[PDB]
RNA sequence: GGCACCUCGAUGUCGGCUCAUCGCAUCCUGGGGCUGUAGUCGGUCCCAAGGGUUGGGCUGUUCGCCCAUUAAAGCGGUACGCGAGCUGGGUUCAGAACGUCGUGAGACAGUUCGGUCCCUAUCCGUCGCGGGCGCAGGAAAUUUGAGAGGAGCUGUCCUUAGUACGAGAGGACCGGGAUGGACGCACCGCUGGUGUACCAGUUGUUCUGCCAAGGGCAUCGCUGGGUAGCUAUGUGCGGACGGGAUAAGUGCUGAAAGCAUCUAAGCAUGAAGCCCCCCUCAAGAUGAGAUUUCCCAUUCCGCAAGGAAGUAAGAUCCCUGAAAGAUGAUCAGGUUGAUAGGUCUGAGGUGGAAGUGUGGCGACACAUGGAGCUGACAGAUACUAAUCGAUCGAGGACUUAAC
């Protein structure tokens, strides 16, 4: 079983790719719980398709992450990020890459957030 | 699967070229016939010169079908088409000859004269 | 694949049998059982299928037999297989060849490899 | 379809016996002392399992 | 009678020494243990109580770990009684193993079926549809509840609901192999219920 | 049909569809008597309502006729059952036309072509699912079964036996055995279906600067496959053996009534039916049952009665989830934890990745290499999240009897 999260199968890939792209720049984002919840297991694939490092994992990597400056100084994509600093950041850890933490409900829908972050 | 309104083609030299399905026989409210089944039709295709005619309502016995058989050995053979053979009331063919080939299940059904006639028997 | 469900049935794999692929050529030496006497009666055509994994796999074989296209399934491992002969490896480029039942003659034809 | 007859008071009343909202699943904030939700973020303090987030 | 508890494990097939392919559900049934034995003067009936599956003992309370302590056995997930049995056979502590059967036996096969959900009369009760077409506003609903003259629906009128979820038995199961070394029994067709679900296997009311 | 008693501040009307349910005057199947019952078939009447009781052609039809089956194609009731469940072909609005009648407007149980079927369920009722309290302490399990529901159908072939019977023709009972139809229950190993976060091919355009490789959109763009799950047309199994009491029927012994007589006393036999046997639910069965195990008699007021407060065993909140699920519930787990994800290794699926090299003018082919990719499936692995906590929960009335 997977989520559907309200949305249509190109909607949700679309939302699933923004997602993974802000969580590899930011290390850190807000969001509902649920969408939080399946970003885990899309993120951390990504990221282990950047600890492999090889081109062919890099262009699988490519046809998921969205073409976004990581880095306006160096001029890093997010794409280079996952492969450069993510993936030495977690050389030696072994799965569990990210964590969420509950906030609560927010005002507007009641919607429980959660922050995840990378570990 | 055979039931009513299925056509068939006619396996044998009988003059019959397409058969439609009237009826399948051997109980109530009984809908599909398989390989061995005994089927009443109606001529609906017929060679100009043979002995069976257009509109005839005779019997047959289905000796091809596509959805095919399952054997207790775990296999299964299916043809590419829907054949029978038209047949008198004790089982014996109309038609001297049959073409094509034809399942080991007739045997089982007590149709020896057809296996012995046919081709090929698999 | 439950390690506990391929032990139970490891003892009944066949390890006689050749490796082929959907779109080689067999001889299926089948086992038929008429009354008393056991003959054998050659299944000889291009393997369209092969499906499952371990005593559940079965494979497809199709022939052409008096004008009449005639396919037989078989579990890989049945015992009733006396012997499977690789005629013929083919060149096809898909693992289900259900194409091949339209087809008749020189489009039915597969390159040899 | 509608309402044949009016639904007294009584009737309203206890249909609505269930219809009321739980009080929080709270717990006391081992850093600041405030109440949070149990497995979530203290929104005082930012705190959670003994880590400032 | 005879009886055990097992779970499914789930399903395969075996070749028969005729050639013949049996489809077979897979049973595992560590050996159980009679944990108590009712009686006529006592319980008013005679059964024994068979336990299966060593619990942990962290997910077992006190109620539990006295009750098999006269066994001396550890808590068990499962407990079921099985009656119409041999009272002198079994002991309290005793093993009941998967070899009191043998292949070629026929056996009734107990679980829960697999739970559904919430269904509707077409496939909760197996009703037909109205027409698809033709001006159709009818296609999955359950019929007419019934005539004017009651003033009210009697009762079994089926209607959609909760559908699966239920104690079966399926009567009249041949045993095609015991792997004692396992603690599996291979029994021919299907049983009801998911994997890892309880089974008991029973001897056949109807031999 | 008669009558005009309810309804004209509306009780929708034929046929079909969906769902049935009841009666028995029984169509089939079960048991019988009589027969102008040789046998095989039948006829007729009796008992019997357990289950079963077909697909088509024509017609709006019901009905009926016909084709082909079937053990049989029962007859009726339930607002000619069922339109706040469906249809709307017919009937029965407005258009138009034919025949006919009418000077005419028009009209016709004459015909013809066309013609809006509304409603978010309050209550009872029906089907599911929770919460509460009860059941003289508080708990965790296992249960008995008052009671209720389900199931209940039947063919053909072989054998007995070409026997009994019969001049032949034909051809049994009773009893064995095999295998179906329809129906039901379960399940996905098999055959298939589906499979919108699986794999591949491919068209147009657009974007990632370009090549190469990819992304977007075009029904999932289209096309070929397909895992788990859910599934039938697939597979397995079921209605088996019986037992008790009966119906019609057959009697035994037997008088009233020297005889006779199944009946008065007495004693038998005997149906698919009844009650069991089989399957499922079931102690709110307030008549609240039983068994096993666990906790253990605490602290306060208050004269006591009783109340209040911490707790025990135990359970929950909250959290990870699925074999469960609308939600509750259920079930697996909550760190001496494999509950989920990730990770690693597999299975299955796809069918040969990219990059590079080689061959070819090139499209492309071959090699590297059953490769690469891979939701849900299996195992392993605390890497991530199941944190910290909080709440609820006994101290057991009286009487009598026996110890
Ligand atoms: O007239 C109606 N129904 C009346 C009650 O008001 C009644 O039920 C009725 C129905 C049909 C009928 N007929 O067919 O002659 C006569 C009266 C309305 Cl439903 Cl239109
Ligand atoms: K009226
Ligand atoms: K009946
Ligand atoms: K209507
Ligand atoms: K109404
Ligand atoms: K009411
Ligand atoms: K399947
Ligand atoms: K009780
Ligand atoms: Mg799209
Ligand atoms: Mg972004
Ligand atoms: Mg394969
Ligand atoms: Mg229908
Ligand atoms: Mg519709
Ligand atoms: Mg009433
Ligand atoms: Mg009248
Ligand atoms: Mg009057
Ligand atoms: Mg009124
Ligand atoms: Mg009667
Ligand atoms: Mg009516
Ligand atoms: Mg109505
Ligand atoms: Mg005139
Ligand atoms: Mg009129
Ligand atoms: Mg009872
Ligand atoms: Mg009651
Ligand atoms: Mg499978
Ligand atoms: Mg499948
Ligand atoms: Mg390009
Ligand atoms: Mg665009
Ligand atoms: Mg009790
Ligand atoms: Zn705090």
């Amino acid at each position: 079983s997977y989520r559907k999260l309200g949305r249509t199968s190109a909607q949700r890939k679309a939302m699933l790719r923004d997602l993974t792209t802000d969580l590899i720049i930011n290390e850190r984002i807000e969001t509902t719980e649920t969408r939080a919840k399946e970003l885990r297991s899309v993120v951390e694939k990504m990221i282990t398709l950047g600890k492999r490092g090889d081109l062919h994992a890099r262009r699988q990597a490519a046809a998921y992450i969205r073409n976004e400056v990581a880095n306006e100084e160096n001029n890093q994509d997010a794409l280079q990020k996952l492969f450069s600093d993510i993936a030495t950041r977690y050389e030696e850890r072994q799965g569990g890459y990210t964590r969420i933490m509950k906030l609560g409900p927010r005002r507007g829908d009641g919607a429980p957030m959660a922050i995840i972050e990378l570990v | 699967m055979i039931q009513q309104e299925t056509r068939l083609k006619v396996a044998d030299n009988s003059g019959a070229r397409e058969v439609l399905t009237i009826k399948v026989l051997g109980g109530s409210g009984r809908k599909t016939a398989n390989i061995g089944d005994v089927i009443v039709c109606t001529v609906k295709q017929a060679t100009p010169g043979g002995v069976v005619k257009k509109g005839e309502v005779v019997k047959a016995v289905i000796v091809r079908t596509k959805s095919g058989a399952r054997r207790s050995d775990g296999s299964y053979i299916s043809f590419d088409e829907n054949a029978c053979v038209i047949i008198r009331d004790d089982k014996s063919p109309r038609g001297t000859r049959i073409f094509g080939p034809v399942a080991r299940e007739l045997r089982e059904n007590n149709f020896m004269k057809i296996v012995s006639l046919a081709p090929e028997v698999i | 694949m439950q390690k506990l469900i391929e032990d139970i049935t490891k003892e009944q794999l066949r390890t006689d049998l050749p490796a082929f692929r959907p779109g080689d050529t067999l001889r299926v030496h089948v086992k038929v059982v008429e009354g008393n006497r056991e003959r054998i009666q050659i299944f000889e055509g291009v393997v369209i299928k092969r499906r499952g994994g371990g005593i559940s796999e079965t494979f497809t074989v199709r022939k052409i037999s008096y004008g009449v296209g005639v396919e037989r399934t078989f579990p890989v491992h049945t015992p009733k297989i006396a012997k499977i002969e690789v005629v013929r490896y083919g060149k096809v480029r898909r693992a289900k060849l259900y194409y091949l039942r339209e087809l008749r003659g020189k489009a039915a034809r597969i390159k040899e490899i | 379809a509608v309402p044949f007859r009016r639904t007294s008071k009584m009737k309203k009343r206890l249909r609505r016996t269930h219809f009321k909202l739980n009080v929080p699943g709270m717990t006391e904030c081992p850093s600041c002392g405030e109440m949070k939700l149990s497995h979530r973020v203290c929104k005082a303090c930012g705190s959670y399992n003994g880590k400032d987030i | 009678t005879k009886g055990i508890l097992g779970r499914k494990i789930g399903m395969t097939q075996v070749f028969a020494e005729n050639g013949d392919l049996i489809p077979v559900t897979v049973i595992e049934a560590a050996p159980n243990v009679v944990l108590q034995k009712k009686t006529a003067e006592n319980d008013g009936y005679e059964a024994i109580q068979l336990g299966f599956d060593d619990k942990r003992e962290k997910l077992s309370n006190k109620p539990e770990k006295g009750h098999v302590a006269k066994a001396e056995t550890a808590p068990k997930r499962f407990v079921k009684e099985l009656r119409g049995v041999e009272m002198d056979a079994y002991e309290v502590g005793q093993e009941v193993k998967v070899e009191i059967f043998s292949a070629g036996e026929i056996v009734d096969v107990t679980g829960v079926s697999k739970g559904k959900g919430f269904q509707g009369a077409i496939k909760r009760h197996g009703q037909s549809r109205g027409p698809m077409s033709h001006g159709s506003r009818y296609h999955r609903r359950p019929g007419s509840m019934g005539p004017v003259d009651p003033n009210r629906v009697f009762k079994g009128k089926l209607l959609p609901g909760r559908m699966g979820g239920e104690q079966i038995t399926v009567q009249n199961l041949e045993i095609v192999k015991v792997d004692a070394e396992r603690n599996l029994l291979l029994i021919k067709g299907n049983v009801p219920g998911a994997k890892k679900s309880l089974i008991t296997v029973k001897s056949a009311v109807k031999s």
